[PDB]
RNA sequence: GGAGAGGUA
């Protein structure tokens, strides 16, 4: 059940949960995005091929002839990605399309073809992606993380009270379109009904009610409900719905059936409306003044004079009673009206509405849209045509009809891109009945109404909108005549589309440079989910709303992992086992619970899926069956826990460790930490920087082996087999024979990237960690990258820590190391630093790097060679000359002050039709040696592999083992044997040899044009010659390192061994936290981790005093099975008898340097288990042991508390800050001292202390700092004199930044001046 | 692959029958293979404008172009 | 010199 490989070292581990579902491939959101972006789709529906099939194709405008799409392609990369990143290009590929010109014939009828053209046009260039998914620009390897923008569609909000002061809220509703104009619906503090356009100024909605073509009478219809009165021989007995009489009170006496069924001043009872419905009335005799305030639904007319009586919408008044009954008039339709049912919140915008007519309410539409530019007939209507239901111009994509839908109650999931009459009349129609009060409010922090969108969309809507305009071009080109003769190349321009692709990936608010000191850095970075950029709200514009965790972030978004400072809850990070919905959504899996049974088969469900149903937690202490031990089982219903019986449960967690991100699921005791000071342990554990040799954390959280392998650093072999030949630099597998593929078997090969500058300065590369005749398995670990160790991940160093404050030198948070550390020297971290220096080409003819310079002793020429150019492997110091260059008419490249190290590479470039001088020829030869030599290694080895599958195949059937060796190889395939499919592997094998053959034949030439071929460059530019330093910080006082607790601290001094606390068994301690800053930050994950690391410190211990003896196998593997027990039902159930007896050797080496220890996040070691692992050591339970002082010898008291504890060094090193500055440059404009350390700058004496200093009664020192350390240039050049003559006197003068300012204004027309 | 020449562009090389979509209209048209395999696909009822190539140099005809010290 | 992105106290 154990790899031969994991048996090197094989984790204890704790935890009992038993583990489902294990975690999938963490880098896979990207890869996905960008593969369904460039592929070739028949359903047209994703990526390149539906823009294409959107956009085309294109009609003139007569249009005799049009341009339609076929079909495209991608060309091969020119270059590979080493080559991009060297020379510093993206790593692209040609897009070509096979465009297709039509022709018709003009006088023959519509339709008809006259003739037909077509080309493969090419047009741009698109970066394509690597195979992490990172991509490469110009050398400089940056990343692209998801957006979280709010979703296209509808949404009901309301502002909660907030404006008017009247306490009235005021509910609004917005339609949001994937692409086109937003759309708006008002609330009116006096229920007046608004439309808004893009935030464009108000409208009362009835006008664009009209624009479709919609009368007053036909939205009376559609928004309310009619009420029949009856002019009869007895004034006006009145039909009656009894539905309509609840909540109103009897004004008059209703009577009908010759039964009063209730009186004036009486309250309408339900038991009205049952003796009502029980008689079974419908029609009531109703007084005249029932009708005193009424509105007519539709307008009457006399029928005889044909003229209006009472048009729509209007009043009702006794002397109009007279004139609809001598007009005859029978039913007479009027409005059911409420105040708390229904509103007549139509019946006032109505009257609101200025117009009345279709044309009109177009026409100030436009007015309304476009300011002046009188319009026309033509304009309006086209406007609001081509405006909101022209596909061209307004979309709702998919996503946004099935939303849409959704939030209507609809059935459809599928739909139209564009609005129609019964979609805006049913939004009012909705937002209306919230107004009244059914249907509710819609939150927008819900998880299930925000979309994650990756790359793919991103860039396919900016390859659209640059298709966009050569779409304009080629339409105005056709809309031209001469046709005859076009084709379809001149038409077509790459740039457009060119540019519009490449400035959004180089230069985007989303495509950001990738921190990369740390694999963890990239994986954290790469799975980063961001709110701001396009589309998404601002940094400094934003609420406690958006920055606070949402109940829904629950197994989605990791709640405690987040920048903090400026930008919280923004830059939130991916849960662990969150997917993405096929629409964007963020869907976590679910273990399905039946009646009573918990199975095993899970469902990924969405953020609004889960408001439904019920869900009981991870840890629910069920027994082999699913059949929970317990009756009241914790579960969240729906945005809050509670506890529910032991059968209404319908879905349990997958494990404990689906709530946090994969950084922070790395810290062992997180259930005991305080939830910030674990956030800033995560943070800091993304900064820290590769050691030297890494070192494996003693007590691990078992998620290591996961994120090293799925970070790209390490080589992990593909197809398990044999290591055939190792070295420092490439690896060869003989493939295992199962694995090979029928043909082309050859055998796996690797190749090491050895010290490489990385993105931060710090060199990385690979070492192998196997040796020769290695049996290896599929997926398993090959080449260590940086801080790693076996295949984990291992990002610092565990040391021997102990708590007590010591002679105040660890005060506040400063940690005092002893000076093993160093000694030993395992926190020494290397760094790369690249410089340029480049040939202008200026006035006064060019400058070149001639070895010779003036003015210059021969001590510093000594390190340049004849050319001008350092020798590789100098070892240059601070204020040295790397390239000699010339004043036309010194500007040789000089080390940078203070900096140390030892040149490793140097690389030149030309531009092309430019002589070369020696050196530079030197390096070609040098590099066409190296890659000729490293081709021929590789044939050959390919060769060997092939003879010896041809020899493998040849050992049946024929097989003379001395026939083999007497001919050589040269002449092996030729060989007679019975006739099978034998003898057309053999021809196989044969043919592949031949091929090989001429693939190297022909690589060497093409390796050989792209080395000998000239360089681009950017104008004036004549050469570039580039120089890598390689320096070892190793520390100092000073340095920032932490624990994993969010317990940082500055190192504050090295002490000597003999200082340092000592046990009475004779080791030194390394570490002297202060014990004060447990209580107040409560982190006491760091004190049990010590007393853990402490044991399992203590276990590999006695395993190494074991060994030290000779000891036989016999008491080893009893020690160590007996160690692998003793948890609490643990699932290790790790047995030793199966053992080789000598893995069992190899594994007590690999732990005579302690026991690694598992810990999953909340499933963790109880104090109980630790007393007991503690207790198999001879250590004291207690964990505390007494300690003796280093300078006086005698005891301390009060009992210790030490242990180990695993530790980082940051990536803020004291020699990178430390600066200053005496007299340097000077700004231009103003003349002060530069900012940076970069330049020779001066720090910023800002105002809070300026006005600090006036707080003193110090003036002098205040007006000399702001005038003559900073300012008056004549007076900083006497004061330099008097100070060189010690004389310390200064003249004030005035400063030269106020006379600026005194022009500026008077730039202006104010004339300002200084009196007398 | 036999030579033709159209008089509205030039010299091509005949490389058979096929069907095309035209706006809804599935027509038959005969292909020829031009400079940089530029394809070119003449109705077959405008069969007049495709005659037989004349030179005498039907494996030596050209293909036009579509459109000391 | 100015913009934009990220990061530390």
């Amino acid at each position: 059940v154990y790899s031969y490989t994991e048996k090197k070292r094989i984790r204890k581990d704790f935890g009992k949960r038993p583990q489902v579902l294990d975690v999938p491939y963490l880098l896979s959101i990207q890869l996905d995005s960008f593969q369904k972006f460039i592929e070739q789709d028949p359903e047209g529906q994703y990526g390149l091929e539906a823009a294409f099939r959107s956009v085309f194709p294109i009609q003139s405008y007569s249009g005799n002839s049009e341009l339609q799409y076929v079909s495209y392609r991608l060309g091969e990369p020119v270059f590979d990605v080493q080559e991009c990143q060297i020379r510093g290009v993206t790593y692209s590929a040609p897009l070509r399309v096979k465009l297709r010109l039509v022709i018709y014939e003009r006088e023959a009828p519509e339709g008809t073809v006259k003739d037909i053209k077509e080309q493969e046009v090419y047009m741009g260039e698109i970066p394509l992606m690597t195979d992490n998914g990172t991509f490469v620009i110009n050398g400089t390897e940056r990343v692209i993380v998801s957006q979280l923008h709010r979703s296209p569609g509808v949404f009901f909000d309301s502002d909660k009270g907030k404006t008017h002061s009247s306490g009235k809220v005021l509910y609004n509703a917005r339609i949001i379109p994937y692409r086109g104009s937003w759309l708006d619906f008002e609330f009116d503090p006096k229920d007046n009904l608004f439309v808004r356009i893009d935030r464009r100024r108000k409208l009362p909605a009835t006008i664009i009610l009209r624009a479709l073509n919609y009368t007053t009478e036909q939205i009376l219809d559609l928004f309310f409900e009619k009420v029949i009165f009856e002019i009869r021989d007895n004034k006006l007995q009145m039909e009656l719905v009894p539905e309509r009489l609840r909540g109103e009170t009897a004004s008059f006496d209703i009577e009908a059936n010759g039964k009063v069924y209730v009186e004036k001043g009486r309250r309408i009872t339900a038991r009205h409306i049952r003796q009502l419905e029980k008689d079974d009335v419908k029609l009531i005799e109703v007084p005249v003044e029932y009708i005193a305030g009424k509105v007519v639904a539709k307008d009457y007319i006399d029928e005889s004079t044909g003229e209006l009586i009472c048009a729509a919408n209007m009043e009702l008044s006794l002397d109009l009673l007279a004139k609809l009954s001598q007009s005859g008039h029978k039913r007479i339709e009027t409005l059911f009206t409420n105040d708390l049912d229904h509103g007549p919140y139509i019946s006032e915008t109505l009257r609101v509405d200025p117009t009345n007519d279709r044309l009109s309410a177009l026409v100030e539409i436009y007015r309304m849209m476009r300011p002046g530019e009188p319009p026309t007939r033509e304009a309006a209507e086209s406007l609001f045509e081509n405006l909101f239901f022209s596909e061209d111009r307004y979309d709702l994509s998919a996503v946004g009809r099935m939303k849409f839908n959704r939030s209507l109650l609809r059935e459809e999931i599928e739909g139209s891109g564009i609005l129609s009459k019964d979609d805006i009349i049913d939004v009012m129609k909705k937002l209306i009945d919230i107004r009244n009060g059914k249907g509710e409010v819609d939150d927008i922090d819900h998880l299930g109404n925000r979309r994650i969108r990756s790359v793919g969309e991103m860039a396919e809507n900016q390859f659209r909108v640059g298709l966009v305009r050569v779409e304009r071009a080629v339409k105005e080109r056709l809309s031209l005549g001469d046709l005859d003769t076009l084709m379809p190349q001149d038409m077509i321009n790459a740039k457009p589309i060119s540019a519009a692709v490449k400035e959004f990936f180089g230069s985007s608010q989303l495509s950001q440079f990738m921190d990369q000191n740390n694999p963890l850095s990239e994986i954290t970075h790469k799975r980063r989910i961001s709110a701001l950029g396009p589309g998404g709200l601002t940094r400094e514009r934003a609420g406690f709303e958006v920055r606070d965790v949402h109940p829904t972030h629950y197994g989605r978004v990791c709640p405690i992992e987040t920048p903090e400072g400026p930008n919280i809850g923004l830059i939130n990070s991916l849960s662990v086992y969150a997917q993405t919905n096929e629409y964007g959504f963020l869907e976590t899996p679910y273990r399905k619970v039946t009646d009573g049974v918990v199975t095993d088969e899970i469902h990924y469900l969405s953020a609004i899926e889960e408001g439904n149903y019920v869900i009981a937690q991870a840890n629910s202490n069920l027994d082999e069956e699913g059949h929970f031990v317990e009756d009241l089982v914790t579960c969240r219903s729906k945005g809050e826990s509670s506890l529910f019986s032991r059968d209404q449960v319908d879905y349990m967690d997958v494990s404990t460790q689906q709530v946090v991100s994969v950084g922070a699921s790395l810290i062992p005791f997180l259930e005991h930490d305080d939830a910030n000071r674990a956030l800033m342990g995560a943070n800091m554990q993304r900064q820290a920087v590769p050691t030297l040799r890494a070192d494996k954390p003693l007590v691990g959280t078992g998620m290591e082996r996961a994120v090293a392998v799925d970070s790209g650093v390490t080589a992990v072999a593909k197809r398990g087999g044999v290591v055939q030949y190792v070295d420092a630099s490439r690896i060869v597998i003989k493939v295992n024979e199962d694995e090979m593929y029928p043909g082309e078997a050859g055998i796996d090969i690797y190749n090491l990237t050895k010290y490489t500058r990385s993105n931060q300065n710090t060199c990385i590369n690979q070492m192998p960690c196997v040796s020769l005749g290695e049996p290896v398995e599929r997926g398993d670990v090959l080449a260590d990258g940086p801080s790693t160790d076996l295949g984990e991940l291992a990002l610092g160093q565990n040391m021997r820590v102990a708590f007590m404050p010591w002679n105040g030198y660890n005060f506040e948070d400063s940690i005092l190391v002893s000076e093993r550390v160093v000694q030993e020297d395992r926190f020494t971290t290397i760094h790369i630093q690249e410089l340029a220096c480049v040939s202008r080409d200026t006035k006064l003819g060019p400058e070149e790097i001639t070895a010779d310079i003036p003015n210059v002793g021969e001590a510093a020429l000594s390190k340049l060679d004849e050319s001008g150019i350092v020798y590789i492997g100098a070892e240059v110091t601070g204020g040295d000359i790397l390239v000699g260059k010339v004043t036309p008419k010194d500007s040789s490249l000089r080390v940078p002050n203070g900096v140390s190290g030892t040149v490793i590479d140097v690389q030149v470039f030309t531009r092309d039709g430019v002589e070369k001088d020696k050196r530079a020829l030197e390096i070609e030869e040098m590099q066409l040696k190296q890659a000729k030599k490293d081709l021929s290694e590789e044939l050959q080895i390919l060769e060997a592999g092939l003879f010896s599958r041809i020899r493998a195949v040849l050992v049946a059937g024929g097989v003379e083992a001395e026939k083999l060796d007497k001919l050589p190889r040269d002449r092996w395939l030729e060989l007679g044997l019975t006739d099978e499919e034998k003898q057309n592997q053999l021809e196989q094998l044969a043919e592949q040899y031949d091929e090989l053959k001429h693939e190297f034949e022909k690589k060497l030439e093409a390796k050989r044009r792209k080395i000998t071929q000239g360089d681009d460059l950017a104008p004036g530019v004549l050469k570039i010659v580039k120089v890598y330093l390689a320096v070892k910080r190793r520390i100092q006082p000073g340095d920032k390192m932490a624990g994993r607790h969010g317990n940082k601290g500055v190192i504050s001094k090295i002490n000597p061994i003999e200082d340092m606390p000592y046990d009475e068994n004779g080791t030194p301690v390394d570490i002297v936290l202060n014990p004060l800053g447990v209580p107040s930050r409560m982190n006491i994950g760091q004190i049990l981790e010590t007393h853990l690391g402490m044991a399992a410190k203590g276990i590999g211990d006695k395993i190494n005093a074991m060994l030290k003896q000779q000891q036989e196998v016999a008491k080893l593997r009893e020690f160590i099975q007996r160690a692998y027990d003793l948890g609490a039902d643990v699932r290790q159930k790790v047995d030793l008898s199966t053992f080789s007896d000598e893995e069992v050797m190899r594994l007590a080496e690999n732990l005579r340097k302690g026991m690694p220890i598992a810990t999953p996040v909340f499933d963790g070691a109880k104090e109980a288990e630790i007393k007991e692992l503690l207790k198999l050591g001879d250590l004291p339970t207690s964990g505390q042991i007494r300690l003796y002082d280093g300078r006086t010898g005698e005891q301390f008291e009060r009992p210790v508390t030490v242990g180990y504890m695993y530790m980082l060094k940051l990536n803020h090193l004291v020699d990178d800050k430390m600066h200053a500055r005496s007299t340097g440059s000077y700004s231009l404009v103003t003349q002060q001292p530069l900012g940076g350390k970069a330049q020779f700058g001066g720090q910023r004496f800002g105002e809070m202390e300026v006005w600090a200093l006036e707080a003193y009664g110090a003036a002098y020192t205040l007006q000399e700092m702001l005038t003559v350390k900073s300012d008056d240039v004549n007076g900083r050049t006497k004061m330099y004199k008097n100070i060189v003559d010690g004389n310390h006197q200064m003249e004030p003068g005035m400063p030269e930044s106020f006379n600026v300012l005194l022009k500026e204004i008077r730039s202006l027309g104010i004339n300002i001046e200084l009196e007398d | 692959g036999q030579p033709v020449v159209h008089l509205e562009h030039g010299v091509g090389r005949y490389a058979g029958m096929t069907t095309l979509e035209a706006g809804g209209i599935t027509g038959e048209y005969l292909m020829l293979t031009y400079a940089n395999d530029a394809k070119l696909y003449v109705p077959v009822s405008s069969l007049h404008l495709i005659s037989r190539y004349a030179g005498g140099a039907e494996e030596n005809a050209p293909l036009h172009k579509l459109g000391v010290a």
